[PDB]
């Protein structure tokens, strides 16, 4: 059996009842009759309470989550939950998408995701495409900076580039703090492109600071990982035009879409299970009545679910529960305050769009510059 | 105004000693400004019925900070997990005062924790200092494979890089892993002299015994370990002239208690001389938003010294650990520990006895005997 949990909405209602009935709506060979559970105002208290509630009864053998992006605290509850209950979990959403690498020993947790140096990796192909070569890294001080400071040294070092850096900057971008400093040292500043790792909150102060220092205009480029984006579609103000930011493949699609997505890693590997061991492996899962002095056989389980493929994709996990080699893309912000797909990323070669950059200006009105120009030859 | 504080400890003998802690603290400095509070809470077998009881202690106080203690260790680990991150979710700032795991340290995981007490990882500060007074410079460190065993690893390298020794031949093994003679003759082979150990209870026991037919624990050779090697079912098969260390004044739970308490109400009178105190919320249940000023009281908590304090001078480092903690040394003689040596923050004074080498020597014996025989 397979849950499925609500955990955000502005009410799609009519999706969730249209979620109730439909026992045999994929072709997935297995029972994949669905219970599905809602949940309001999304707390610990709440959470906790109705998750082996539901676990309680009818047996069942993997849950599925999604909720909204901007809450991070309840990345580690749902890790904690399937340390105990031993019952395998999948989360596809915006919220718990952000991995956590070190996890509880005996859990499987199964995130959905790629981790912090996966995303370099690709923003640095764009990079040296382009043969900027020259960038200065800016990060405020938020938890797990320090592991994204050790990435771009640790990348710069095993390519072939000069990669010359010209410095880093750090600064604290809360609410409350000293502007004057951080126009200090932000004035005191001068670089082609910039590498900035910031959250959401920190991301709208920031770029009202850079304006003001005069950081925006067409003379520069930005680039941040995938944290520090919106929800995925609307955009605030401040953002300047020309953003650069990697996301996964699932960027645009419907929530509807994607639980068919979740469900069928869990109703693939379910029967991949009985053509090699055999016959449905025990589904058990208990709350706090005796729970999990040690797993012998779900252990085993756990093995087959990691590698599975399924539409034409491969979403093999790591034993750290983020995905490995996902057919990543890239986004940017144009001329009308939307996210445009610039360029795939898949089987280790970057493809583009634009072969130039077209860098805008402060009203629209695209640049173009006397010194360069497009040559056509043959073989 | 009324400041409300909670705690979650072993015993009932315990709480009512909390209590009275408190009722000293507030006749010290208080007056007719604000005045304090207590709650206490009790353990559980099963973690999920404690977090669920952790936001019972909550709707029932305006908690502005929580204690937490493991005197029962069924499960050393797994105890004070549930409170973190049921605090954490609204960034109440949690105290821990006896917890040695080194998971703990990483803030992106738990947003909010602090301690009284150094963990496993600053162990290693005093292994390089005893190397630097008694001249040692071949060394062969012996770590598992854990967490709580891969940061000693990372600690003791960054120490020794800064002077570019580059420490030789670090052996991994499975934790919960019998049979590692097979482990300990790639060891056999190697000039360095002096081995350096850090696992588990149950681990130490066996390598200790595995050791006993290489004639690893012969004359010569000289071991050194850490403090839970040596505390726990791996004494009785020891090998003697192990130099071990301890805590000065570690599992008291009593005086870290008096402790907490001043800190924690130096830091709520420090932070109340201030604007927009806005309280936490009332309740697990019907509410999503954190408390606007958590971190806040993270951030001037940090760097509140404390100086009357009856475990010392305490203060807190970067990530968030009571630094300038004390250390004393130990010796293995005829199946009795005596201390030989004190640690006090930087440096190390030993005085008024003799080391007993495992050989049963009386000369400090030197590691790095060149292998006339070569390959
Ligand atoms: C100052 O601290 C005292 C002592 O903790 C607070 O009194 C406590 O108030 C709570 C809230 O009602 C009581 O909890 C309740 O206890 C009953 C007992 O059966 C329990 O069934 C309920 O579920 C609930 O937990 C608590 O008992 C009570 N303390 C004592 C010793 O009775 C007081 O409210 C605090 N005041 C301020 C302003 O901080
Ligand atoms: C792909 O996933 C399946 C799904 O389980 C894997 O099946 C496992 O195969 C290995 C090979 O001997 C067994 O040792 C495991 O015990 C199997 N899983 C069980 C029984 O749960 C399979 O190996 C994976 N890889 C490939 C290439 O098919
Ligand atoms: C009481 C005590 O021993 N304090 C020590 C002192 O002896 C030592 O000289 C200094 C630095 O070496 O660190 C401190
Ligand atoms: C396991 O222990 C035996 C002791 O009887 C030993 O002979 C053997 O070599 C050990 N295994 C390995 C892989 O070394
Ligand atoms: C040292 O080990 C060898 C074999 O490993 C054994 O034969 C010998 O007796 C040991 N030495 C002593 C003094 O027992
Ligand atoms: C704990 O510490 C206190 C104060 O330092 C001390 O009086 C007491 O003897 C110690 N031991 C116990 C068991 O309380
Ligand atoms: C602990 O360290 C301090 C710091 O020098 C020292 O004065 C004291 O004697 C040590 N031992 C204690 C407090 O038992």
């Amino acid at each position: 059996t397979v849950a499925v949990v609500f955990s955000s909405s502005g009410p799609p209602q009519a999706q969730f009842r249209a979620r109730l009935t439909p026992q045999s709506f994929l072709d997935l060979p297995l029972e994949i009759q669905p219970l599905t559970v809602g949940v309001n105002t999304t707390n610990p208290s709440s959470l906790l309470t109705q998750i082996c509630g539901l676990l309680g009864a009818a047996h069942v053998h993997g849950i599925v989550f999604e909720d909204n992006v901007d809450t991070e605290a309840v990345a580690q509850i749902l890790d904690f939950i399937s340390s105990q209950t031993h019952v395998p979990i999948l989360s596809i959403s915006g919220g718990s998408a952000v991995v956590l690498t070190p996890k509880e020993p005996g859990s499987a947790f199964l995130q959905l995701g790629v981790s912090l140096e996966q995303q370099l990796q690709v923003l640095f192909k764009v990079l040296e495409e382009y043969d900027w070569s020259a960038f200065a890294v800016i990060t405020s001080l938020h938890p797990g900076h320090a592991l994204f400071l050790e990435g771009v040294r640790a990348v710069a070092d095993a390519s072939h580039v000069s990669w010359r850096l010209l410095d880093v900057v750090t600064l604290e971008l809360g609410p409350g703090g000293p502007r004057a400093r951080t126009q200090r040292l932000l004035r005191q500043l001068d670089a082609p492109v910039f590498v900035a790792y910031c959250s959401r909150e920190e991301a709208e102060v920031l770029f009202a600071e850079a304006a003001q220092a005069g950081l925006v205009g067409p003379g520069h480029v930005w680039l941040v990982p995938n944290l520090a984006l919106g929800s995925t579609d609307a955009p605030p103000a401040t953002f300047p035009v020309g953003l650069i930011s990697v996301v996964t493949e699932s960027w645009r699609l419907s929530l509807r879409q994607k639980v068919r997505d979740g469900v069928a890693i869990l109703a693939l590997g379910a029967h991949s299970y009985w053509r090699q061991h055999g016959t449905l492996p025990a589904p058990a899962g208990d709350c706090r009545v005796h729970p999990g002095p040690v797993s012998p056989a779900r252990e085993a389980f756990y093995r087959h679910l990691l590698n599975v493929t399924w539409e034409g994709r491969d979403f093999s996990f790591s034993p750290g529960g983020y995905l490995v080699q996902p057919t990543m893309v890239v986004i940017a912000l144009n001329r009308h305050r939307l996210w445009e797909m610039v360029g795939r990323w898949e089987h280790g070669v970057l493809y583009m769009k634009y072969p130039v950059w077209p860098r805008y200006s402060a009203s629209l009105q695209p640049v173009v510059d006397s010194r360069h120009l497009t040559v056509a030859t043959l073989e | 105004k009324i400041v409300n504080i909670g705690a979650v400890l072993s015993t009932r003998k315990h709480e009512q000693m909390f209590r009275e802690a408190v009722n000293q603290a507030n006749k010290r400095h208080g007056s007719w400004k604000i005045q304090l509070n207590a709650t206490s809470v009790t353990h559980k077998p099963n973690a999920i019925q404690m977090a669920l009881s952790v936001c019972e202690d909550l709707i029932s106080s305006q908690v502005y900070a929580i204690l937490v203690s493991h005197p029962p260790t069924p499960n050393d680990h797994f105890t004070p997990t549930p409170v973190s991150y049921t605090a954490g979710f609204y960034r109440i700032p949690v105290l821990g005062l006896t917890t040695r795991m080194s998971i703990y340290s990483d803030k992106s995981i738990h947003l909010s924790f602090l301690r009284t007490v150094p963990p496993y990882s600053h162990q290693s500060s005093v292994w390089f200092e005893m190397m630097r007074v008694y001249s040692w410079n071949h060394i062969i460190l012996l770590v598992s494979d854990d967490h709580e065993g891969r940061a000693a690893q990372k600690r003791l390298e960054t120490l020794l890089e800064e002077r570019e020794s580059k420490a030789e031949k670090v052996l991994q093994f499975d934790p919960g892993t019998k049979n590692v003679t097979a482990l300990l003759m790639e060891a056999k082979e190697l000039e360095a002299r002096v081995i350096i150990l850090s696992a588990s209870e149950d681990d130490a026991a066996t390598v200790y015994r595995a050791a006993a037919m290489l004639n690893m624990t012969g004359s010569g050779y000289v071991w050194l370990v850490g403090e839970r090697e040596i505390s726990g079912n791996a004494l009785r098969y020891a090998p003697d002239g192990i130099l071990g260390l301890q805590l000065i004044n570690g599992k008291n739970e009593s005086a870290h208690i008096s402790d907490a308490v001043g800190v924690v109400a130096q830091a709520v009178h420090e932070l109340l001389e201030k604007e927009n105190i806005t309280d936490p919320p009332r309740g697990c249940v019907g509410n999503t938003n954190i408390w606007k000023t958590g971190p806040l009281f993270k951030r001037v908590l940090m760097s509140s010294k404390y100086a009357d304090g009856v475990t010392g001078r305490v203060e807190f480092n970067e990530d968030g650990d009571r630094k300038f903690a004390n250390y004393s040394i130990m010796n293995l003689q005829n199946r009795k520990l005596v201390q030989v040596g004190i640690y006090n923050g930087t440096h190390v004074i030993p005085n008024d006895r003799k080391i007993i080498w495992p050989g049963g020597e009386t000369e400090k014996p030197r590691g790095y005997q060149m292998s006339t025989r070569l390959k």
